[PDB]
This record gives C-alpha cells, sequence and structure tokens, in this order.
RNA sequence: UUUUUUUUU
C-alpha cells in the first residue's frame, strides 16, 4: 500500500537520522533531538463533501 | 371505522377509548401487544399531557382537570378516596396530593397511571372479541407510525408504509488508510449532531412572556423574564448564550434585541436575565408583556471542528509524523527525547510527590504521547501543573492546555497561576461577561487592563456609547489584535477550551499541548487542538467516569461516545495508574476498587482519619458508616413525561437528613444525589415543604444528579435506586459507570435507599447486595428501630 | 430482654425460614449485629457502673446485668446456632436414604467450612471481650498472674492512664468491682470451654470421642473454675465433659461438688438424679451394662481389671448403700440388678485397692469426696424435719454411716499406714487424712457417731502410733499449737467452698495471716513465690503435725 | 424500550 510504503520509508529514515538506545522494558529505542523534526508525508486523495 | 375508534387498534367501544386534547384522537387502553396502554404511548410519544373522556362514557364528556389548581397534565391526577363514601375527588400529584386537608385522607391517593396503565375505574378493559376484533400493532410500528404524526396529521397504517431512506452509516475504524479516510468515517455524524442540536434548540422560542426591564452595573439593558418551572426546569440554558428578544404588536413597532444570559434559575429565584448588547434602538422599557424569546443556535461548534479535519486531512505541517502515524492508529518504532531530566522531580513550596506520581512526572517527559488514568481522589491536578512547569522550564516555549469543562479549565489555571508560570485564559466571546475566580487571567481582561494610548479611548468609548464609526471599528479591531498577539507570544502558557482552540486567534502553532479529562470529550473535541502543528501532546483522563453525552443516538451508536483516550487504550497503549487515594474511607472504598480497579488501588487515609468520633447516628454497625435502608414504595411518572420519582424515597431521605442533622454534620457537608430528573425536582420541594425543622436548614442542602455531580465530594451523600416496579426494570441504570461515579462522592458516610427486589435481578446490583449483606448492613424498616432485611438476594440455581 | 426480644425472635425466624442453607452472609452479618449490639450493652453496663462513687449504697449496683447479657447472649444466640447446626448435621449424617456417601462427604466438607467461620466468630466475641476489659482496666490485683498469661493476656499493651489505674484492693468487698469482673471471666472461660468442645463434636464424623480431644476445653475451665470457685455451674460443665467420654467417678464427683456449692446448679441435680434416681434413664443402664461389663472382664479377663473395677464397683456400692431400692433385688437384697452379689463386689475393692492404691490414688480420693458428700445430699433428701442429733437418723443412713466408716477405716488402715512414710512426694495420702478429720469435726453429729464407731477409732490410734513411733521429725509432737503455713495447699483448692467442710479447711490457722502478705491471692491457690516454695517433705510434716493435732483432739473424748 | 450533561462565532 502507498500508506504502507510511506510507513516504511518514515520509520527507516527516523532510524537512520537518530542514535540508538535499549529501554527498560527493552523495545529498541531511538534518541532524537527536540528541535529536529520530520513531517510524514501525505499524498493526495479525495475529500468527502457537506 | 366511527370518530369515537382508536386511531391504534379502532376500537369502537366508548367504555375503552379517550379523546387526547392536543391532536383531537381517540385512543383504547388495552395492552395488547404492547408493555403498556396506548394512551399513555402516545402521550409520552407525542408530549401530549392533556386527555378527555368520552360523553357515552359513565363520566361523561369531560376534560381531566385537577380540582384545586386546575392543570390539566395528566401524569399528575390521582384519585383520593374521600371520607364520603363513594365519592372521588380530582387532585394532582404535588402539592394538592400532599398538602393535607381534612376532607380526604391523602395517604391513599394513587397516581392515575398504575403499571404503565390508567384505571380501570376511569377507563374500563376491552372485551375479549373486542380485542380480537381489533388489528394488532407492535411497538416497532407504534413508533414509525408516530414518527409521521408531526409532518402529516392524516396518516394511518397503511398510508405510510415509507422506504425513507436510512443508510447505514460507516462504523467507526480504529485504523485509517488515511486521514481522507478518517475524515470521511467521522463527517456525517457531526453533521447528523449539528442539525438535530440547532433543530431542538430553535424548537424552543418562547412566546408572550412577561419581561421586567432593570439596569445593570455597565449601563446594559437587563431583560428578566419569569417563565414556568416546567419550562425553565426543561430548559437546557448555561449563563452567557445569546438570544434574540423580538416583540411585535401595535403597541410597540418591530425591534430585534440580542444579548447574553448574566442570571439561570435556581433555588432562590426563577428569573432569567437578559442583559442586552448596546444598541442604536433603545428597549421598549415601558413594556412587559408580548414578547418572544428564540435563541440563536450557533454552528460554530461544529464548523470548527469541520475546519480541524480539513486541516488534518490537508496540511502536511498540520501534525508530527510520530503523533499523526499514531493517531492513525499505524505501527511505528518507539521514540524518545534529548532532554535533561530534572535533578528532583518535587517542586519546592507546593505539593510534594509520592512513588506513584513521581513515575507519572518521570515517564512524561521523555516521550511525545502517553496516557495517565487517575481514580477519584487522587489529585491529577497538582500532577498535570508539575508536568507543565517542568516541560515549560526544559524547552522554554508557549503551551498549550485545554479541558473540555470550563469549570476545570478555570481550576487548572489557577494552579498554574500559584506555580508562578504566566498564564493568559482565553474566555469565549459569549462568556466574556462571566465572572470567575480567574477572571484576572482572562485575556479580554489583559488587553483591557494592559491597554495603553489609542486603545484606552477606544475601550472608553465602547463602554460609553456601545458602537462606534467603521473606521474606529477597525482601528480598534486591529489594534486589539495587534495587543492579543503581543500578550499571547509574551505568554508561557495559553488557556483555552478544547472547543476554544479552533478560533482564529489562535493563528500560531503550539508544539507542547496538555489535553485533560479528555473521556470527558468525543475524540473531535481532542482532536481540536492537536492538528496545530505539535509534537508532544501528553493526554489526561480516567475511563472509568461518565464521559460525553452524545444526544443523536444513531452517532451514540456507531461510536461517536468512544473519546480519544479510549480509543488509544484500545490500541494497546497501557497508562500509568496512581494507585493511591485520598478522600473516602477504606470501609467506603473496598467495593469500587475491588470491582472496576482489581482491587490494586490502595488507602492513602486511615480509618481515624475518616471517623467522627462521637457520632450518634444508628449505623447498623458501629464503626462502618455504610448502611442499605430498604424501601418498598411504587415508582411514579413526574411533570417532565419521560423521567420518574418516587415520594417514600423522598420521606425516608428527609428523615435521614434530620436525623444527620441533630447528629451536629452542617448541611455544607451533605448533599442528595438522585440519577432522575424529576426524582430530584420532587426531593426539592418536598424538602422545601415538609422540613421537620427550620427549612432554611434544609434549603441550604445541595441537590442534584448523578452526572451533574461527577468531579466534586461531599462529607456525606445519599443515594436513591428510585426504580421500583413489578417488572424488576430498571432502566439506564444497567450501565456500571454511573454506579461507580455516585458512591465515591462521599468521603465519611454513604446511605444508600430503594427496593432491593427490583435491583436484584442486575448482576451487578446483585455482588452490591452481597456485600452490603455480608458485611451485616443489609437492614430494612425503620431508622430508629432498623432491623436486618431477609430477602432472597441470591436466585436459586 | 425488652430490647433483646426481637432479635431472639428473629435469630428464630432464621432457623425456621432455612435460608441459612443458602445465604451464610446472613448469617454473618446478623451475628455482625448482634456482637455489636450486645459489646455496646455491656460496655454501657461497665461505664455506667464505675462512674458510680463508693459512697453509694451496695444495694444500688446492679450487679446482674452483664451476666444477664453473657448468658442471653450463648443460651440464645451461640447456643441456639449450635443446636441447628447440630440439627442439621444429624440430619445428613442420618439420612436413612439410599443416597451416595459422596454427596454425604461434600455436605461435611461444608459444615467444616462453615463452622470452622462460625466458632472463629465466637471466639474472636469473647476473646475480644475478655481483651477489652483488660485494656481499658487493670486486672492484675484481682486475678493470678497465671490467669493472665494462660488467657496470652501479657502481650496484650496497657493503655490506661495512670489516673484511670483504679485503687481496688485484692479482697475489697466495698468495691463493686470485685466481683463483676470475676463473673465475667469466670462466664468468658465457661463459654469459651463450652464452645470447645462443642467443636470437638462437630469436626469428628462418627460419635466415638476421646479425652486427648477434649485438653482445651480441660484446660479453660481449670481457669475457669480457678477464677470463681463459687459457681457449681462450671464444675457441672466438665462433669459433663467427663460423662461423655465414660469416665463416671469423677463425673460423679463432679456433680456433687457442683450441687452442694453455695450456689447450687439444677442441671447437676438433674444429672445426678437421671443416674442415680430414675430407673428408666439410658445414663442409669449406661453405669448398669459398664458394670456387668466390669464383672465379666474381671471373671473372664486375662488380667486384673485394677482401674475400672476400682471406680465402677465402688459406684456400685454407692448406689446400693445410698438408694437400696433401685438396685439391690426385691427378691435378693444381698445382690444388684444384674446379679452381681454386693459382698464379692465389696472385696473385690478392697483387696484391688490394697493392692493397686499407688497407681489410681486419685480415683480413691475421688471416692472419698463422693462418700462423704453422700451424707449431705442424703439428709438434704428429706423431705420431713432435718436431722439434728444421731436419734433421728432412720435405718438407711445408719446403714450408709456404718458402710462409710467401714471404708475410711479399711483404706486408713492398708493405704496411709503403710504408704506415708515411703511416698512422702504422694500429698493426697495425708491430705485425705486432713479432710476425714476436718469433716468428722466440722459437723458434730458424725462426730458424735464416730466416738461410737470401734473400727474407725481403732484405726486412727494405729495411724497415731506409728506416725510417733516412726519420729519423722526430732521436733514432731502432740502440740494443741495450730500449725501455720504461707498458702494453701492442693486439698485446701480442691476441697475449697465446699459446706461439709465450712467451705475451708480450718485445719490450719493461716487464712487471714495468708491474707495480710504479699500475693495473697495468688498464695491462696497454691501458687506462691518460688521463694516460699518449701519442699514436698516439708509439706509432709506439716500435714502430719495437722493431723496427728487433730486425731488427738478427735480421741480424747473417743 | 432508553431522558441525563458538556460545548458554542
Amino acid at each position: 500500500d502507498k500508506s504502507f510504503r510511506e510507513s516504511e520509508k518514515f520509520n527507516n529514515m527516523m532510524l537512520k537520522n537518530g542514535t540508538k538506545e535499549e529501554s527498560e522494558n527493552g523495545r529498541e529505542i531511538i534518541r532524537t533531538n527536540f528541535n529536529k523534526t520530520v513531517y510524514a508525508s501525505r499524498g493526495t486523495g479525495e475529500l468527502w463533501s457537506p | 371505522a366511527s370518530d369515537n375508534s382508536c386511531a391504534y387498534c379502532g376500537i369502537d367501544s366508548a367504555k375503552c377509548v379517550i379523546k387526547c386534547n392536543s391532536c383531537k384522537k381517540w385512543f383504547c387502553n388495552t395492552k395488547n401487544g404492547t408493555s403498556s396502554s396506548h394512551i399513555v404511548n402516545h402521550l409520552v410519544l407525542s408530549h401530549h399531557n392533556v386527555v378527555s373522556l368520552h360523553p357515552d362514557s359513565d363520566l361523561g364528556d369531560t376534560v381531566l382537570e385537577c380540582y384545586n389548581c386546575g392543570r390539566k397534565n395528566v401524569f399528575l391526577l390521582g384519585f383520593v378516596s374521600a371520607k364520603s363514601e363513594a365519592v372521588v375527588v380530582l387532585l394532582c400529584r404535588i402539592p394538592c396530593a400532599q398538602t393535607k386537608n381534612a376532607n380526604w385522607d391523602t395517604d391513599q391517593w394513587q397516581p392515575l397511571i398504575e403499571d404503565r396503565q390508567l384505571l380501570s375505574w376511569v377507563a374500563e378493559q376491552p372485551t375479549e372479541e373486542e380485542k380480537l376484533k381489533a388489528r394488532l400493532i407492535t411497538p416497532s410500528q407504534i413508533s414509525k407510525l408516530e414518527a409521521k404524526w408531526r409532518s402529516n396529521k392524516d396518516a394511518t397504517i397503511n398510508d405510510i408504509d415509507a422506504p425513507e431512506e436510512q443508510e447505514a452509516i460507516p462504523p467507526l475504524l480504529l485504523r485509517y488508510q488515511d486521514a481522507y479516510e478518517y475524515q470521511r468515517s467521522y463527517g456525517p455524524l457531526i453533521k447528523l449532531e449539528a442539525d438535530y442540536d440547532k433543530q431542538l434548540k430553535e424548537s424552543q422560542a418562547l412566546e408572550h412572556i412577561s419581561v421586567s426591564w432593570s439596569l445593570a452595573l455597565n449601563n446594559r439593558h437587563l431583560a428578566s423574564f419569569t417563565l414556568s418551572t416546567f419550562e425553565s426546569n426543561e430548559l437546557k440554558v448555561a449563563i452567557g448564550d445569546e438570544m434574540i428578544l423580538w416583540y411585535s404588536g401595535m403597541q410597540h413597532p418591530d425591534w430585534e434585541g440580542r444579548g447574553y444570559i448574566v442570571r439561570l434559575p435556581n433555588s432562590f429565584q426563577d428569573t432569567f436575565t437578559l442583559e442586552l448588547k448596546p444598541s442604536k434602538t433603545p428597549p421598549p422599557t415601558h413594556l412587559t408583556t408580548g414578547f418572544t424569546a428564540e435563541f440563536i443556535w450557533k454552528g460554530t461548534s461544529y464548523d470548527r471542528m469541520q475546519d480541524a479535519l480539513k486541516k488534518f486531512a490537508i496540511d502536511k505541517k498540520s501534525i508530527s509524523g510520530y503523533l499523526y502515524y499514531k493517531i492513525l492508529g499505524h505501527q511505528v518504532v518507539d521514540i524518545s527525547f534529548d532532554v535533561p531530566l530534572p535533578k528532583e522531580f518535587s517542586i519546592p513550596n507546593f505539593a510534594q510527590l509520592n512513588s506513584s506520581q513521581s513515575n507519572a512526572v518521570s515517564h512524561v517527559l521523555q516521550r511525545p504521547l502517553s496516557l495517565i488514568q487517575g481514580p477519584p481522589g487522587t489529585g491529577k491536578t497538582v500532577t498535570s501543573a508539575t508536568i507543565v512547569y517542568h516541560l515549560s522550564k526544559i524547552h522554554k516555549d508557549r503551551i498549550l492546555v485545554c479541558a473540555p469543562s470550563n469549570v476545570a479549565v478555570d481550576h487548572l489555571a489557577a494552579k498554574l497561576r500559584d506555580l508562578g508560570l504566566k498564564v493568559v485564559r482565553l474566555t469565549a466571546k459569549s462568556r466574556e461577561d462571566v465572572e470567575s475566580s480567574v477572571s484576572n487571567l482572562a485575556l479580554h481582561n489583559l488587553v483591557g487592563r494592559g491597554a495603553k494610548g489609542e486603545l484606552k479611548n477606544l475601550l472608553k468609548l465602547k463602554d460609553e456609547v456601545g458602537e462606534l464609526s467603521a473606521s474606529d471599528t477597525k482601528r480598534f479591531v486591529k489594534l486589539v489584535r495587534k495587543t492579543e498577539a503581543e500578550i499571547l507570544n509574551k505568554a508561557d502558557v495559553v488557556c483555552c477550551t478544547c472547543v476554544g482552540a479552533g478560533d482564529k486567534r489562535l493563528d500560531t502553532k503550539f508544539r507542547t499541548v496538555l489535553i485533560d479529562e479528555s473521556t470527558q470529550a468525543s475524540e473531535p473535541e481532542c482532536l481540536i487542538p492537536i492538528v496545530k502543528g505539535a509534537k508532544q501532546v501528553i493526554l489526561v483522563g480516567d475511563h472509568q467516569q461518565l464521559g460525553p453525552v452524545i444526544l443523536e443516538r444513531k452517532a451514540a451508536d456507531a461510536g461517536l461516545k468512544q473519546s480519544l483516550f479510549e480509543r488509544l487504550i484500545s490500541l494497546g497503549h497501557v497508562p500509568i495508574r496512581l494507585e493511591v487515594q485520598y478522600r473516602m474511607n477504606p470501609y467506603l472504598s473496598e467495593f469500587p476498587s475491588n470491582m472496576f480497579y482489581e482491587g490494586s488501588l490502595q488507602n492513602g487515609v486511615t480509618i481515624e482519619q475518616r471517623t467522627v468520633p462521637n457520632s450518634k447516628f444508628p449505623w447498623p454497625i458501629r464503626g462502618i458508616p455504610m448502611m442499605f435502608w430498604a424501601n418498598y414504595g411504587r415508582e411514579e411518572i413526574s411533570a417532565n413525561g419521560t423521567s420518574f420519582l418516587n415520594r417514600i424515597e423522598a420521606m425516608n431521605c428527609e428523615r435521614i437528613i434530620t436525623k444527620l442533622f441533630r447528629d451536629g454534620v452542617k448541611p455544607e457537608q451533605i448533599g442528595v444525589i438522585t440519577p432522575y430528573e424529576g426524582q430530584r425536582a420532587y426531593i426539592l420541594q418536598y424538602m422545601q415543604m415538609n422540613g421537620s425543622l427550620d427549612k432554611d436548614l434544609y434549603i441550604k442542602v445541595e441537590v442534584a444528579s448523578v452526572d451533574a455531580f461527577q468531579g466534586r465530594e461531599k462529607d456525606y451523600i445519599i443515594l436513591s435506586c428510585v426504580r421500583a416496579n413489578e417488572q424488576q426494570a430498571i432502566g439506564f441504570l444497567r450501565d456500571p459507570r454511573r454506579l461507580n461515579v455516585g458512591l465515591t462522592r462521599a468521603k465519611y458516610g454513604l446511605v444508600i435507599l430503594g427496593n432491593p427486589r427490583s435491583l436484584a435481578r442486575n448482576t451487578l446490583w446483585n455482588h452490591l447486595l452481597i456485600h452490603f449483606r455480608e458485611k451485616g448492613c443489609l437492614v430494612e424498616g425503620t431508622l430508629d428501630n432498623l432491623q436486618l432485611c431477609t430477602v432472597q438476594l441470591v436466585r436459586p440455581q | 430482654p425488652t430490647a433483646f426480644n426481637g432479635i431472639k425472635s428473629q435469630l428464630n425466624s432464621i432457623l425456621k425460614s432455612n435460608q441459612l442453607f443458602q445465604d451464610y452472609a446472613l448469617l454473618n452479618g446478623f451475628l455482625a449485629f448482634v456482637h455489636s449490639k450486645l459489646n455496646a450493652a455491656i460496655l454501657t453496663s461497665i461505664e455506667s457502673q464505675c462512674g458510680k462513687s463508693f459512697a453509694a449504697d451496695l444495694d444500688s449496683f446492679d450487679q446482674s446485668s452483664i451476666s444477664s447479657i453473657l448468658d442471653f447472649s450463648w443460651e440464645s444466640v451461640h447456643y441456639p446456632i449450635f443446636k441447628w447446626f447440630q440439627m442439621w448435621r444429624n440430619y445428613i449424617l442420618f439420612e436413612k436414604e439410599n443416597k451416595k456417601q459422596q454427596t454425604k462427604f461434600i455436605d461435611f466438607r461444608k459444615m467444616n467450612s462453615k463452622m470452622l467461620k462460625f466458632f472463629k466468630t465466637v471466639q474472636n466475641f469473647y476473646v475480644n471481650v475478655i481483651n477489652t476489659v483488660y485494656k481499658k482496666y487493670d486486672i492484675s490485683v484481682l486475678l493470678p498472674k497465671r490467669i493472665i498469661q494462660d488467657l496470652k493476656l501479657s502481650d496484650i499493651e496497657n493503655t490506661t492512664n495512670v489516673g484511670d489505674i483504679l485503687a481496688v484492693k485484692t479482697f475489697n468487698s466495698s468495691s463493686p468491682l470485685a466481683h463483676l469482673i470475676p463473673t465475667l471471666f469466670h462466664r468468658c472461660l465457661l463459654f469459651l470451654g463450652t464452645a470447645y468442645r462443642y467443636k470437638t463434636l462437630l469436626e469428628e464424623i462418627s460419635n466415638k470421642y476421646s479425652i486427648s480431644n477434649f485438653k482445651k476445653s480441660l484446660d479453660f475451665f481449670r481457669l475457669a473454675s480457678l477464677v470463681l470457685p463459687s459457681a457449681g455451674e462450671t464444675y457441672s460443665q466438665a462433669g459433663a465433659i467427663f460423662l461423655q467420654t465414660g469416665n463416671l467417678g469423677i463425673a460423679v464427683f463432679n456433680f456433687v461438688k457442683g450441687m452442694m456449692t453455695k450456689m447450687p446448679s439444677p442441671v447437676s441435680i438433674k444429672n445426678f438424679g437421671a443416674l442415680m434416681v430414675d430407673n428408666k434413664s439410658s445414663l442409669n443402664r449406661s453405669l448398669h451394662t459398664t458394670i456387668m461389663n466390669t464383672y465379666l472382664q474381671e471373671s473372664k479377663g486375662p488380667r486384673t481389671p485394677a482401674k475400672e473395677i476400682l471406680e465402677f464397683y465402688f459406684l456400685g456400692l454407692f448406689g446400693s448403700v445410698w438408694s437400696p431400692t433401685s438396685w439391690r433385688d426385691d427378691t435378693k437384697p444381698n445382690q444388684l440388678n444384674n446379679g452381681i452379689k454386693l459382698r464379692h463386689l465389696e472385696n473385690a475393692l478392697y483387696e484391688t485397692m490394697s493392692a493397686r492404691y499407688l497407681n489410681n490414688i486419685k480415683t480413691i480420693f475421688h471416692n472419698l469426696i463422693i462418700t462423704i458428700g453422700g451424707f449431705h445430699l442424703l439428709l438434704k433428701r428429706r423431705s420431713d424435719v432435718s436431722a439434728k442429733t444421731l436419734k433421728d437418723l432412720r435405718s438407711n443412713e445408719l446403714d450408709y454411716l456404718n458402710f462409710a466408716f467401714k471404708y475410711i477405716a479399711h483404706i486408713l488402715n492398708d493405704i496411709v499406714k503403710e504408704s506415708w512414710s515411703e511416698n512422702p512426694e504422694v500429698s493426697e495420702i495425708l491430705g485425705m487424712v486432713r479432710i476425714i478429720n476436718c469433716w468428722i469435726k466440722a459437723n458434730p453429729m458424725v462426730l458424735q457417731y464416730s466416738q461410737s464407731n470401734l473400727e474407725f477409732v481403732n484405726a486412727l490410734a494405729y495411724l497415731i502410733n506409728d506416725i510417733v513411733k516412726k519420729k519423722p521429725s526430732p521436733s514432731f509432737s502432740i502440740t494443741e499449737h495450730i500449725p501455720k503455713r504461707t498458702y494453701w495447699f492442693e486439698e485446701d483448692l480442691m476441697v475449697k467452698g465446699l459446706s461439709f467442710v465450712n467451705f475451708q479447711l480450718s485445719d490450719f490457722d493461716d487464712y487471714e495471716k495468708i491474707l495480710e502478705m504479699d500475693h495473697s491471692l495468688d498464695r491462696l491457690i497454691g501458687n506462691p513465690p518460688l521463694c516460699d516454695k518449701l519442699s514436698a517433705s516439708s509439706e509432709m510434716l506439716l500435714r502430719l503435725q495437722a493431723v496427728v493435732n487433730i486425731s488427738s483432739q478427735l480421741l480424747q473424748n473417743n
């Protein structure tokens, strides 16, 4: 799916742009700066009307 | 078929048909195919209240009216057996049947409606061949055919047969493919809700009202008009609503006057006060009758969140990628933040945090979203204040705090001001004239006080005259917009309602947002402030208390009652619970914690702290402030037409009130809560009439419904089950949430009244009965001479 | 009762309703309610009694309120609930139908669960009463410390204020509270012990019970009787306990001790009459069955059955002499209704106790106590004018006197004469002679009858001669000075409060002397401080001095 | 076989 592709690309680039860590629960956790942000891709689609 | 025949089954017998006064139709009294008689069915479905008997019937062509006062609402009247034999006197339920009079004993007074059916002597039952000859009709067709009398008055069973479109609205989804699907799924429900709220409010035109004129402190004319108690109680009006007060007649030409409400009917006055906006046309202060008030419906509540959905579905820079892909519910690897943790979580000169709230504060500063679930009395307010203050100190940015309730926003703003941060309160334009405890934090107050130069002269001219020139008005709006922008840019935190985030004045995108008691609001109401460019959203709320009241019934069925907090928890988010309570006695605490909280909740207060010494109240077990006083009365119908009330529970509650008063408890420590509104009303006038001691000492007691008493606490609270019917039907109390929100209101002592037999069928009330009985609290009889009640509570398998 | 009557009827309805078979929670809450209000009433009664000053008249002190409250609590709530329990086990255990025993087993399991719950509740009620009265008030001066530790009151920390420390002496009858707390503790121990014995009956599936199962109840009844000796109702309960386990001589001693107390127990009289007057009573047939079972075992058994011969053959002699009509055959008055000859049975006793006195002396001592109480309960039996001199005695009581003095002279000649010197540790050997002489001196008419009896007089003279000749102590001699002790012996306690010694053994003139010096209450119950605990040898010499003095005083006018 | 409350340019 196009949404799935956007999700995978966003996750991969988030993995690339951050530093790796291990949390208290054991889930792999990425530490990233507050001042740097990523906006997810939108695409196009049809919009419902009143 | 004769005109006298029933409109539902067509029975021609005049000993069973009865004429409705409002719609001029005849109705039978049988229960064929329905749980109730048809006449009351039509009365409640069409709001009708007045009925007239057949001329040929045993009583004759008469209209059922009250003897003493003359009311015509059939739901009130009832027969009283006069002391003289074979004499029947018509009296309404109140105050005629309760004001003692020597000409008849009122203790045998019975409602004209029993078991949802009129009395046989007033209207006899049809004979069996007459029943078999009448056409059968199920309640489904009853409601369907009733639905179209409001449009055409000639509809019959074969007339309509209408396949009106009833499009199956798509049920809400958990994980949407994109923002477009989310918007498409949500839209229709919101359209229906807006349309029907507008429909209901616009139908409340108040006509031929007697208006009394007066001058307020700000030189604004006050239009104070009195209304009937039934209409005023049915009026769902808040302080600050806007309507049109227009008069049309010979005495004075057509006029239109708009303004807000600054006072509402209460226990002291039943006067609606209308502060009129200053207008070029002066109000006719010489007029007192003939005025008509029409409420100005406003779709701004819905259009704003429509704009919010537009922003979510269109703008890329509306929401950060992580919170976007979490709101859509898509799988995303967990993300942390590079923020230095504070040395000590607790703040000096303020509340000291325990381990649980320390965990809550610690785990919240590192993640972009999390959910905090707070049992009542724990004090979520201090946790929210600490989180806001520490995040603001960490990032030094503008912070947004929102909550569906205006009083809750006021409380959080006062608390945040107690921390020394800079707090600005965004008051609604209609609410700008409404006083509050944080009125000094009002943004309008801020611009008015911090006005300088031309701005003072413009504000003074606007206040003195009321209206300005077009050029002056444009300078004024531009300059106040400039000042507001400076204030907001200078302000550390911004206070606005969850619906106030749709205002255009909040043009600036906000990054740090606190949403408080999110469950109390629906999902769009919490999505309003989240699409304004935020990267860290923190949601506070508890999903075991009352949430959103959705008037639309298809919307509530489809899922509009499911708040964002509930959806996120259902997604897989595990909240952080605070496991200590500081309000109610451990005996008062053992049940709700065990049933709703899995027993994990712990008591932060001791038994002695929640124990009043030398208490002379006859509790069944000394040391256990909880009892179940069983009453075997029968429930009735109030003047509304859909509520219920019980007189036996009213007298018993008044007795308990007096008994607690002789124990020394002040009225401010005792309140009464009733799950039904008409019961609350009856309790109110019964207390104000039959007060054994001074009536003032009773009127100071606050009485309100369960839903209107959410988020508050009292030393003593009395619970009334009311429901007492032969069919053992309880109604809307089947949800455990309503029971949960009710018990925790009381700090020291809890008193429960009602009929244990009706409640015994419900499993939840069955376990409440088990817990009350096993602790030696299930009693019966007079409070002075309480013995245990031995009704069989366990159903024999 | 004007306030407690409804709950008595309320409890009655619940048993009749049979709702407790399904809903035990009803019973539990009902019990909580009654426990709450009875505790409140007890507390109000005690606080009302405490508020009165010492100057108030003794007649204005209502001592019986709490006693009535607690008797109502047992006999009207606890005992009826136990009775319902008992009928319930009776129904399920004795269900004559052919239903599977597994269902009865699960019902039995439900019995144990619920009755452990109920007994735990009742024991909590009583123990809470005890602990509360120990907490708000000081009881050290009035109760022995042994009762305090045996009730585990020592671990209960005392929260009484210094100003709340009541200054009441050991035996100041002016202070009302010197009696209500003793009665309260005595009846609490009474009802706790009844709870334990009843629970023991409950837990055992079969109807066969052994002495080893009622140990705790026996202990609690022991402290109960120690708390208040002047309550024959305590002794009757222990008598029943020994009744159902088949120990009968100790049982009859218990019932007699119960009825001739200062306050007589009607149930003890009824029980004794059932064993002794009502021939139709099943307990009398139990006695008859076991007595000729003992005869069969003596005749055919491989060994001489010493213990139960000594006990039940003695019971047979006591019957045949005390109530001649119901046991001796109308055709043959010389044999029991079971056909057992009286002379053979009596000689069997003589040989048996002369041979095995040392292993069963306690049973013989109980035989002595029953024998001496028999004459008093016989002259109490008189519906005519009570006897005052020997002339008014009828033939039956003269025969009883002859047999009793025969027994006394025999065993004084055969047991004390040979075993006093060899066995200093056996205090009963000399305490028995002390009892014999104290009883002969407390009643003038037996004393006058004794001087006419050659056997008893010569036996006493022989015993005096042997004691003098053996010369137990160098300074031992016949002196008129009454020996004094610092406490009371075991015979004083076990014969305390009984009228045939005028409720106290007066062979020592030290009661006031014991009272004036410390630990008097503890020393009165034979538990002095370890410093004053003399050796059993010194005890035997003091008993010897008292015995020889009183015996010489008796034989001066023989 | 359901009647209660929140919000509002």
